[PDB]
RNA sequence: CCAGUUGACACAAAAUAGACUACGAAAGUGGCUUUAACAUAUCUGAACACACAAUAGCUAAGACCCAAACUGGGAUUAGAUACCCCACUAUGCUUAGCCCUAAACCUCAACAGUUCAACAAAACUGCUCGCCAGAACACUACGAGCCACAGCUUAAAACUCAAAGGAC
């Protein structure tokens, strides 16, 4: 048990702030069906496929860079009075390394 | 028999293409309302029943909008299962 | 019954208008404007000619005597354009306000 | 005490949501501004939401534009042929 | 500051130096703002 | 508020409507009308001429009066408007370049419904 | 947090976050992460004006 | 490419198409309805020639206002025109009925090209008031 | 995007004149419009009708118009086919976009959570 | 709503939770599920979100507990006399790895 | 005078923007120039008075191509002052002698505030006047007020009964 403010302040998640258009770099926490659901810290995973441009790297435990676009993804439809969360980020890929 | 009538909703053919020019007259009518204004101003409505047949028309356009909204955003998990465990 | 052409009220402390051609003070003088010149002409002279401590239309007097020129407002309106039915209701209340305001003054 | 989650400025501002009328006010004595606004067929101008403007904004644009129509500083029936092609000011609905 | 503004400005308006001049020009010269604009602050025709 | 005159007539000669320019800038100089600037906006004619009642306008000029009437002179001006021949459709206008739109910054995000019905099914 | 003044800063003045983030271990550095950490070394202790010491890692760090 | 707007005789006309200014092409006046039509084809120098019927035909009931009616009457004076030369013509529309389309097919299909629908509908723009409702 | 609807409501809070008033519950569902098909539809007869004209003016038998009788009998074959496609297509199953039930289940995927 | 008091915060519509709360819960909570297996608790987890139902199951499998990823049918616990023998000594601990 | 390109005579009617936000105690409104425009901002305090008219109507009339109360002639018609086709008379725009009733509903009063019999416009207390605690008779006979003389504010008492009403 060490000092609690710290530990708090100097977090992953607090330290990158509002993710807006970082380039995040991470692997795959699952292996999908027919996906590449990458992960990377943050609140949320990007979405996607495999790519066209080199698809077999992707392994669970490696590093390819990503964008971070919204981590949040709601939006109040019609009398929902509360949020529809969807768990997801959506983000442009860029590569592998 | 006032103004010129060549100019007034005249929408020009290219290429003996009437069908892309009554394409267009049709798509201004149905957004702008003309055909509606014509049905419209045809015969009466009450003004009670005219408010409340806009009030339906705004809950109506609402509504689409709604769901075309949802569709746009939950056609992001047309992908396949997650994890498959349970 | 105020004057008709007098000076502006919130212009007084403006030397550029007095010494210059009648175009230029009239851009800034009692013409541009409309009843409300009228309106603040009587509330300055009233507010001159009875409380001692003149414009501040927020006192008791003050408010009293924005009342009041209110009420005269509103008649010298009615006098023209009587085809008005929202307004003479407007007057209505007004005098409703001012009957309610000087008994709570007297009491 | 500086580790701690203190409610700061609130960063991250964007300045005045500007539309498309930042600093420019548009002329009522015109035909190709004028009519940019209004279809060059009927004299109808497109919706709210579609010129992106607020509610006073758009509310006495459009009342400018009916005073051009009515008074004459505009044609309403149609648009002479002289002034062709208009900029993208308000995003078409028809043709594209 | 506004009294010296109006003041100043008054003698823009129409002067004694242009008086038959003005009207002539207005009945036959041009001085029109007939610019386009596009969606941003652009001047175009 | 300020008043503003778009006088639009016709291409007739030249000095008949120079002196009625000079005439009625005489009159409003000498009743009360202060005039700010006299301009023009060419030639233009709408393509489409007016449903006159009582003329046929074609082809007119677009001469401007921007002038500033007082109170009780608006219904002088419009009847030594209408004591004109040829006009299209007289209507005086109030200056709107000087003062632009109401005070309104940018656009604002709309707001939500925020509970519109009981929570129970339906 | 006292960061929030100094990212925004760092990423309207020059691009966004380019350099490659980690985030599964703790604490994690990296480039930006490190611009970040010197940052808050200078900061308080300031007073006169951050933009230069700003300034001054960005240029170390660029050239 | 290619001008939406049409350049009137007036203002402005700058090109010849097939040889043929804007006034050279005449007009196509249809009533366009659930009924029948009236077509009118104009000449060259502005001169109605054609004007051909639905009920001539045979029938006389509401069969006159399909599109086999208008197509016919489209084509009958499509071939009036060309009896005297007209070629180019500018296709109008007044009302709405199955008439509105097939009319055009018919004056498209008669030899005749079209550049340019100067189709003319009744839209009171604020005008006439509301009658009371019936079965339309 | 949606109309103005706080003020005018028929609610304790604010007293204006309510505007938005929903003949029908106005809460977002799962599922997506009515299917529909064939009522007044009488379409894809222009060849029918050329063919039945070129008949008549001509007598009764095939000898001018083998262009009208071939085109009214492609007109019948491709009109069974396209209702055929369109009570597929455009009612349940299609080829290229999403299918009715498919939709309902992807909307139902994430329904709501009214109740906070 | 009773989520207020845990919610410590929230940095940009995503909430943050106390670390000393959380960290005295789940001491409490283990505490608790020890001295429970103490004496043979039966503990049961559940998680039907899919996130980590292999990884759940395998734990369980590891150790003495049991858990219950799976659809809840006609009564697994309040009718479970039915569906199971008439003795069979219900789960006197519930671990909701994922509610 | 049917389809109009070169034009034509109404106290009409607000084509998309009207998807906009307002005041008025509430009626009430949207294509335009001008006269005058938003009362007190502690609340309430007359259904024995000053005024509005929701829509309509009696009387004196002006008056809009455009609508119907009186309408004729014909699907259907067994029996249709409506339905399916033409427009028209009191009236829609204007000044006066007038009942001011409504679904003048947003059936939920103004201020101080705090956090579910069922249908549900969420719950909890103070302040001011109004309401009733048998229906059909009883938006009525009769009485009081109105220039209404078919009505309006109030508007009761007899024989019948287990009531009656609303929701689920
Ligand atoms: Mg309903
Ligand atoms: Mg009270
Ligand atoms: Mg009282
Ligand atoms: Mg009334
Ligand atoms: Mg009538
Ligand atoms: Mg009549
Ligand atoms: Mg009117
Ligand atoms: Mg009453
Ligand atoms: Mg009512
Ligand atoms: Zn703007």
């Amino acid at each position: 048990v060490e000092s609690f403010a710290s530990m708090l302040r100097h977090s992953p998640l607090t330290q990158m702030g509002p993710a807006k258009d970082k380039l995040v770099i991470g692997r795959i926490f699952h292996i999908v069906e027919n996906d590449l659901y990458i992960d990377f810290g943050g609140k949320f995973h990007c979405v996607c496929r495999r790519p066209e441009v080199d698809g077999e790297k992707y392994q669970k435990g490696t590093r390819v860079r990503l964008r971070l676009l919204d981590l949040e993804l709601t939006s109040r439809f019609l009398g929902a009075t509360t949020d529809t969360t969807v768990l997801e980020a959506n983000a442009v890929l860029l590569g592998i390394q | 028999a006032k103004h010129l009538k060549f100019i007034a909703r005249t929408v020009m053919v290219q290429e003996g293409n009437v069908e892309s020019a009554y394409r267009t007259l049709n798509r201004i009518l149905t957004m702008d309302g003309l055909i509606e204004d014509i049905k419209h101003r045809r015969y009466y409505e009450k003004p009670c029943c005219r408010r409340q047949r806009e009030s339906y028309e705004r809950c109506r356009r609402i509504y689409n909008m709604e769901m075309a909204r949802k569709i746009n955003f939950l056609m992001r998990k047309n992908r396949a299962d997650p994890w498959q465990g349970c | 019954d105020p004057p008709p052409s007098t000076l502006l009220k919130d212009y007084q402390n403006v030397p550029g208008i007095e010494k210059v051609d009648d175009v230029v003070k009239r851009l800034l003088s009692l013409e541009m404007a409309n009843k409300k010149e009228m309106l603040k002409i009587k509330q300055e002279q009233f507010m001159k000619k009875i409380v001692a401590n003149p414009e501040d239309t927020r006192s008791l007097e003050a408010r009293i005597i924005a009342l009041s020129v209110k009420i005269r407002s509103y008649e010298e309106h009615l006098e023209k354009h009587r085809k008005d039915k929202a307004h003479k209701r407007y007057l209505l209340m007004s005098i409703d306000q001012r009957k309610k305001m000087l008994k709570n003054l007297r009491n | 005490n500086e580790d701690l989650p203190i409610s700061m400025e609130n960063p991250y501002k964007e300045p005045l949501k500007k539309c498309i009328l930042c600093g420019k006010h548009v002329d009522y004595k015109n035909v190709q501004l004028l009519s940019q606004f209004v279809s060059p067929f009927t004299g109808c101008i497109y919706g709210r939401h579609i010129t992106g403007l607020c509610g006073k904004k758009q509310k006495e644009i459009t009342k400018a534009i009916k005073r051009a129509q009515i008074m004459g500083f505009m044609p309403v029936t149609y648009k002479d042929p002289a002034y062709l092609k208009d900029p993208k000011v308000c995003n078409i609905r028809y043709r594209e | 500051r506004e009294v010296l503004q109006l003041q100043e400005e008054v003698k823009n308006f129409i002067t004694r130096e242009n008086l038959e001049a003005r009207v002539e020009a207005a009945l036959d010269s041009r001085k029109n703002y007939n610019w386009a604009i596009t969606r941003e602050g652009l001047v175009v025709r | 508020p300020r008043y503003e005159l778009a006088l639009i007539l016709k291409a007739m000669q030249r000095p008949e409507t120079a002196a009625t320019l000079k005439r009625t800038i005489e009159a409003l100089m000498d009743r009360g009308a202060i005039v700010r600037d006299l301009e023009n906006l060419g030639e233009r004619a709408l393509p489409y001429r007016i449903s006159a009642h009582s003329q046929q306008h074609n082809r007119g000029g677009y001469f401007l009066v921007d002038f500033y009437a007082p109170t009780a002179a608006v219904e002088s001006m419009v009847e030594h408007l209408s004591r004109d021949i040829d006009v299209i459709r007289g209507n005086i206008v109030k200056h709107p370049l000087t003062q632009e739109l109401k005070e309104c910054e940018g656009i604002v995000p709309v707001p939500l419904a925020e509970k519109l019905y009981s929570t129970k099914k339906r | 947090y006292h960061e929030d003044r100094i990212r925004a800063k760092f990423y309207s003045v020059y691009g966004s976050g380019q350099r490659a983030f980690d985030l599964f271990n703790p604490n994690f550095k990296s480039t930006c992460q490190r611009f970040v950490e010197k940052y808050t070394e200078l900061q308080k202790l300031g007073e006169t004006d951050e933009e230069k010491l700003f300034v001054e890692t960005g240029k170390a760090l660029l050239a | 490419k290619f001008s939406i707007y049409p350049p009137i005789p007036g203002e402005e006309s700058s090109l010849r198409w097939a040889g043929k200014k804007f006034e050279e092409i005449p007009i196509a006046h249809i009533k366009a309805s659930h009924n029948n039509t009236q077509i009118q084809v104009v000449s060259a120098s502005n001169e109605p020639l054609a004007f051909a019927s639905c009920g001539t035909e045979g029938f006389r009931n509401a069969k006159k206002g399909t599109g086999i009616a208008a197509q016919t009457a489209g084509i009958a004076a499509a071939a009036r025109a060309k009896q005297k030369g007209v070629i180019h013509i500018r296709v109008v529309v007044k009302g709405l009925g199955p008439g509105r389309l097939s009319a055009m097919h018919g004056l498209i299909m008669g030899g005749l090209e079209v550049i340019s629908i100067t189709d003319n509908t009744p839209i009171p723009h604020n005008g006439c008031r509301p009658r009371k409702a019936r079965k339309l | 995007a949606t109309p103005s609807l706080r003020g005018r409501l028929a609610r304790f809070g604010n007293p204006r004149k309510p505007v938005l008033k929903p003949n029908k519950p106005l809460i977002l569902a799962n599922r997506v419009g009515e299917r529909r098909r064939e009522k007044g539809e009488a379409t894809c007869i222009t060849e029918m009708s050329v063919m039945m004209a070129c008949w008549k003016q001509n007598e009764f038998r095939d000898d001018a118009c083998r262009k009208e009788i071939q085109g009214f009998l492609d007109c019948a074959a491709r009109a069974q086919e396209a209702r055929k496609m369109r009570s597929i297509q455009e009612t349940l199953g299609e080829s290229g976009s999403l299918l009715p039930n498919k939709l309902n289940k992807l909307l139902q995927r994430f329904p709501n959570k009214p109740y906070l | 709503r009773f989520m207020e008091p845990y919610i410590f915060g929230s940095r940009l519509d995503h909430d943050i939770i106390d670390l000393e709360q959380t960290a005295t819960h789940l001491q409490l909570a283990l505490n608790f599920t020890a001295h429970m297996a103490y004496r043979k608790g039966i503990i049961l987890f559940i998680s039907r979100n899919r996130q980590f139902s292999y990884l759940i199951e395998n734990m369980a499998r590891d150790c003495g507990e049991y858990a219950h990823t799976r659809y809840f049918r006609g009564g697994m616990l309040t009718n479970a006399r039915l569906l199971f023998g008439p003795t069979v000594r219900l789960p006197d601990l519930i671990i909701f790895l994922h509610t």
